[PDB]
């Protein structure tokens, strides 16, 4: 049915759109009504590369500070991860470094990580400069895009880039 | 949402549908196996041309058993994933009862009683995530 499972998980502060950027990329769809996400919780979606049939479990973490713990669990079977900041939320981005010392601390040391600057859509209400997530992102040598979950932009790009790059070191 | 409830039952009733109908075609097929297998050992009398016969349908009723039974073994997954996810589902919609009530109201025992829950929804996760491991630990053997 299929033939490489990788296991995805998505961070960030709570508000920033983790759960609609993976609602946009699994169900084509975006919903307005905030619905925080209580510790965790993942989906499963299927995706072709390469005449490859992949399974992508893609854990969705909660942002609020009271379910740290909770999520640290589950960093170190991740073989990629998505860092969210909000590009309207200056703290988003600001605790992007503290996200990924997190990142540091929990997950395997080869784990792929990827920068998204979601809510590209609200350009006039834009308080992180694009090129901030991209400064931030060459400082790691890890990729960045800025996303929409309500537009539309960059999601599946975003995913299945992260999944080339995980299945490009696969054998 | 609440959307979801409704959809999740309804796949649930089409799987079961589903299933009852495999069950009911593989006892088919078991007998019609039985009674084709009778008639090549009964009947070594009769022509090769006929026997021949006789061993393509068995040959094809095999690839039928074998495709049937791998329909069957998917979808009593599905039913579990269904069942874990509506499990999930009355957690956190207990503990979202749980979390919109002003902390000045909570007894000890509610707050205890909201630990409680998050701890049991959490644990139907990884029960989720137990049953995507037991596919792959198949993958890995039907491989091989
Ligand atoms: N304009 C806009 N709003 C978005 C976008 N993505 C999410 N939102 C909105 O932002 C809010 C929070 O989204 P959500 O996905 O729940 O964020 P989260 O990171 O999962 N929060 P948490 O960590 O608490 O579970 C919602 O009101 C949602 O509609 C986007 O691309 N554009
Ligand atoms: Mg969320």
């Amino acid at each position: 049915t299929y033939d490489l499972l990788f296991k995805l998980l998505l961070i960030g502060d709570s508000g920033v759109g983790k759960t609609c950027v993976l609602f946009r990329f699994s169900d084509d769809a975006f919903n307005t009504t905030f619905i925080s996400t209580i510790g965790i919780d993942f989906k499963i979606k299927t995706v072709e590369l390469q005449g490859k049939k992949i399974k992508l479990q893609i854990w969705d973490t909660a942002g609020q500070e009271r379910f740290h713990t909770i999520t640290t669990s589950y960093y170190r079977g991740a073989m990629g991860i998505m860092l969210v900041y909000d590009i309207t939320n200056g703290k988003s981005f600001e605790n992007i470094s503290k996200w990924l010392r997190n990142i540091d601390e929990h997950a395997n040391e080869d784990v792929e990580r990827m920068l998204l600057g979601n809510k590209c859509d609200m350009d006039d209400k834009r308080v992180v400069p694009k090129g901030k997530g991209e400064q931030i992102a060459r400082e790691h040598g890890i990729r960045f895009f800025e996303t929409s979950a309500k537009a539309n932009i960059n999601i599946e790009k975003a995913f299945l880039t992260l999944a080339e790059d995980i299945l490009r070191k696969t054998p | 949402m609440k959307e979801e409830e409704m959809k999740r039952f309804c796949k649930a009733q089409t799987i079961q549908r589903r299933l009852n109908e495999i069950e009911a075609a593989l006892r088919e097929l078991e007998a019609e196996g039985v009674k084709l297998e009778l008639a090549l050992r009964r009947q070594s009398s009769s022509p090769e041309q006929q026997k021949k016969l006789w061993v393509g349908q068995l040959l094809q009723l095999a690839d039928k058993k074998n495709s049937l039974a791998a329909e069957e073994a998917e979808l009593m997954i599905t039913v579990q994933e269904l069942n874990l996810e509506e499990k999930q589902w009355q957690l956190d919609q207990e503990l979202r009862g749980y979390m919109n009530r002003e902390e000045n109201l909570k007894t000890a025992a509610d707050r205890q009683a909201e630990d409680q829950v998050l701890r049991k929804l959490v644990d139907l996760v990884n029960q989720r995530d137990a049953l995507i491991r037991f596919q792959e630990e198949r993958r890995l053997s039907e491989l091989a």
